[PDB]
């Protein structure tokens, strides 16, 4: 089981024998669940980061609540002077609909777990020997280093 | 056209033509959809007045926030906390996408006109509790908004033994 994710300096770096056994369908969720966990992860980089920086979108989110008045970091969420759980709650919804009714597979693109074609691309049609083994590495590791960088703004946004 | 959740006291009730053509996907689709908001709404009416009378004690928030003291009906979303809304949504998602506590014994192995008459039972027994959800929330909504109005005081208008 040598595939993409084992670029870099080391080669297989499975120090807990975790593909002991190993099988088809447990390696392409366990490849799925990591490009998730990483796209989300370099997402949220982007959100906290533009937080951080002091930009805020004009008006307001609940009955009179602008949205530079929310504070910064976990606070935004839970404990006091947060926002108002009905928007929170919605938006959570909105999200949760969008996620079941947009990255589906409703064509047949297939290929890896994580493709949502359905066939509007821009041109992942004429490039094809080698870029997207090299592509596909790089979001893994772009997606793992974030991980590990949100990890360590959430420790330390806590323990701060 | 014609399968289980036709009974007599009316017959077909397609007054808009919601299906009209269709297909077979679609009807199964939808016949799942009204399942699922019938459970739903079963749910909801029967863990809607239980609270008015028994109470778990326990802490939400370890230390604080404990069931004993939060408001009954819409004004809880607003007293738990994001992170238990989350939680107990991941819950019910691990549930439903996964076999996590789910077992098959629970199929049976009734016969076709027992099954057949015990889930047009089901669905009834839904869709009555669909409207009974819908009737309490727009009592529960329009006293909280303004006590007094529609005189009829208390949560639960009817079973007034609980008070
Ligand atoms: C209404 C909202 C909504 C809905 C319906 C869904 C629906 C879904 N999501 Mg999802 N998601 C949402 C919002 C939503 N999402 C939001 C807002 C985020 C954050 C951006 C995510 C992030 C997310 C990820 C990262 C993944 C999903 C996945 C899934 C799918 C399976 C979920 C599952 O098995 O249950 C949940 C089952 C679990 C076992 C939960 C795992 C929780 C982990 C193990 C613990 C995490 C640590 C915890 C949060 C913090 C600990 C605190 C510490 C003090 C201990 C399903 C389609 C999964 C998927 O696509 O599968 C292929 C997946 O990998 N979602
Ligand atoms: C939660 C996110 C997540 C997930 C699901 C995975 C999943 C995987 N990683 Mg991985 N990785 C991650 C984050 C993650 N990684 C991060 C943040 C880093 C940077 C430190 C790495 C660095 C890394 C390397 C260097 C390698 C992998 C490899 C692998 C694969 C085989 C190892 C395995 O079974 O891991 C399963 C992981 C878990 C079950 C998570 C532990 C959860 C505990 C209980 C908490 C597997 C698909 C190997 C690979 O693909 O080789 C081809 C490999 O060589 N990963
Ligand atoms: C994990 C992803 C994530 C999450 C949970 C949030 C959540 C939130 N963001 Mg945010 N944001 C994100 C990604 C995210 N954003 C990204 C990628 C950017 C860069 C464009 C921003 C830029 C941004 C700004 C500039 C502001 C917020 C604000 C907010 C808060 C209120 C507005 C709202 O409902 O969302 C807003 C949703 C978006 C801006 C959509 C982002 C693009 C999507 C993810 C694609 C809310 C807690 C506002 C706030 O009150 O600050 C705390 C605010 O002023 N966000
Ligand atoms: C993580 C949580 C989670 C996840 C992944 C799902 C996933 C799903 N739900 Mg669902 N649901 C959930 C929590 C969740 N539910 C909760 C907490 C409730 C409240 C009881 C419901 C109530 C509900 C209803 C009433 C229906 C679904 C339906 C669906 C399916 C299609 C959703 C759709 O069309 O877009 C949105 C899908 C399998 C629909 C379905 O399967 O029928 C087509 C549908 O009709 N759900
Ligand atoms: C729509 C459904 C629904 C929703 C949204 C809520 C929401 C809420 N309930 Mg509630 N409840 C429900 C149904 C529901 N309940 C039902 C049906 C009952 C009767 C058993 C109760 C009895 C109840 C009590 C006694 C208390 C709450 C409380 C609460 C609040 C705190 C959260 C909590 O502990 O939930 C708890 C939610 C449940 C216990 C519902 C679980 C129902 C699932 C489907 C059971 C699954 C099967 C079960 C595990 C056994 C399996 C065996 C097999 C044969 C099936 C919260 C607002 C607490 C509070 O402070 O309220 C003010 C509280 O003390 N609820
Ligand atoms: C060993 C497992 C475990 C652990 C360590 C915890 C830990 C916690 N739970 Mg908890 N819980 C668990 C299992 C667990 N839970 C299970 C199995 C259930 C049944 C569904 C619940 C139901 C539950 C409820 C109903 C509530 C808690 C709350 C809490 C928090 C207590 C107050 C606090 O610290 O506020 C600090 C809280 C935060 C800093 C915010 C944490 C946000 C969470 C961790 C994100 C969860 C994301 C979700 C799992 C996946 C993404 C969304 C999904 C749709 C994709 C604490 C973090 C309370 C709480 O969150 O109050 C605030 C609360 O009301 N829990
Ligand atoms: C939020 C938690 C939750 C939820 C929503 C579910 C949901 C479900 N479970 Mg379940 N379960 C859970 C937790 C949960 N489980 C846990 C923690 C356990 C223990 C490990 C079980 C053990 C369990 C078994 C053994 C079985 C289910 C079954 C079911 C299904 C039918 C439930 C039903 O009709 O009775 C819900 C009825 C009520 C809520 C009425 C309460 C009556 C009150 C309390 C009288 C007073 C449904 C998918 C059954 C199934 O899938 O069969 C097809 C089944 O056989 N569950
Ligand atoms: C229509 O939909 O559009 C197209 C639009 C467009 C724009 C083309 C698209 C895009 C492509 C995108 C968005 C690509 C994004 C790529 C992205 C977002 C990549 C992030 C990497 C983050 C890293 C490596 C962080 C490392 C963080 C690390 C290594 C840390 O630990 C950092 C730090 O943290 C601590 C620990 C503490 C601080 O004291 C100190 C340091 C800082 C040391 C899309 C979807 O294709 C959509
Ligand atoms: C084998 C195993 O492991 O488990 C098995 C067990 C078993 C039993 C075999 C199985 C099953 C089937 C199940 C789950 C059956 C449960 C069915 C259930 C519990 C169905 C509720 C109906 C509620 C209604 C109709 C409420 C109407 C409410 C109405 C009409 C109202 O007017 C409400 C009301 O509020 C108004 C609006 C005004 C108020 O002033 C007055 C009141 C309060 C009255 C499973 C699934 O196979 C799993
Ligand atoms: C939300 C996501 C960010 C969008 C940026 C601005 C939108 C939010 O603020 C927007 O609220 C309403 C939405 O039409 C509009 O305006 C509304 O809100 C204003 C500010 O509370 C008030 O005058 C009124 O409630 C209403 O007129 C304006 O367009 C803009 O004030
Ligand atoms: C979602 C499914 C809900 C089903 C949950 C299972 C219910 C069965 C047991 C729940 C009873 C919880 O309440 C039980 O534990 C509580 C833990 O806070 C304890 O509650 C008591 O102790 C707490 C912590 O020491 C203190 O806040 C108080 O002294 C008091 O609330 C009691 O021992 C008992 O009231």
């Amino acid at each position: 089981e040598s595939e993409i994710g084992a670029q870099a300096p080391l080669g297989f770096w499975d120090p807990l024998g975790f593909l002991d056994r190993a099988d088809q369908e447990t390696f392409d969720r366990l490849r799925y669940v990591e490009l998730k966990h990483g796209r989300i992860a370099q997402l949220a980089f982007v959100g906290n980061l533009i937080t951080r920086a002091g930009y805020h979108l004009p008006g307001d989110i609940s009955l009179g609540r602008a949205f530079a008045d929310v504070p910064n970091g976990i606070a935004a969420i839970n404990g006091p002077d947060a926002i108002s759980t009905a928007a929170l709650l919605q938006t959570l919804a909105f999200i949760g609909f969008l996620e079941t009714r947009v990255m589906i597979d409703a064509t047949g693109e297939s290929q890896f777990r994580g493709d949502f074609r359905n066939g509007f691309d821009f041109g992942w049609d004429k490039q094809s020997p080698e870029w997207q083994t090299n592509k596909r590495a790089i979001e893994l590791n772009q997606g793992r280093a974030a991980m590990m960088g949100i990890l360590g703004l959430m420790m330390h946004e806590q323990v701060g | 056209e014609n399968e289980i959740g036709v009974l007599p006291p009316t017959g077909f009730f397609d007054p808009a033509g919601l299906s009209d053509g269709i297909s077979q996907e679609k009807f199964d689709s939808y016949r799942l959809a009204e399942l699922k908001h019938g459970r739903a709404a079963m749910l909801a009416v029967l863990g809607y007045v239980a609270p008015e009378t028994y109470r778990f004690g326990y802490d939400l928030i370890p230390g604080e926030l404990s069931t004993n003291d939060i408001p009954n009906g819409v004004a809880a979303i607003k007293a738990i906390p994001f992170g238990g809304w989350a939680q107990m949504i991941a819950f019910v998602g691990c549930v439903e996408t996964y076999g996590w506590f789910t077992s098959p014994t629970g199929v049976l192995d009734l016969p076709d006109d027992i099954l057949a008459k015990r889930q047009t039972a089901e669905l009834q027994h839904g869709r009555l509790a669909m409207l009974a959800f819908l009737e309490l929330i727009r009592h529960d909504s329009q006293n909280l908004a303004q006590p007094g109005f529609d005189g009829l005081d208390n949560l639960i208008t009817g079973l007034p033994f609980l008070y």
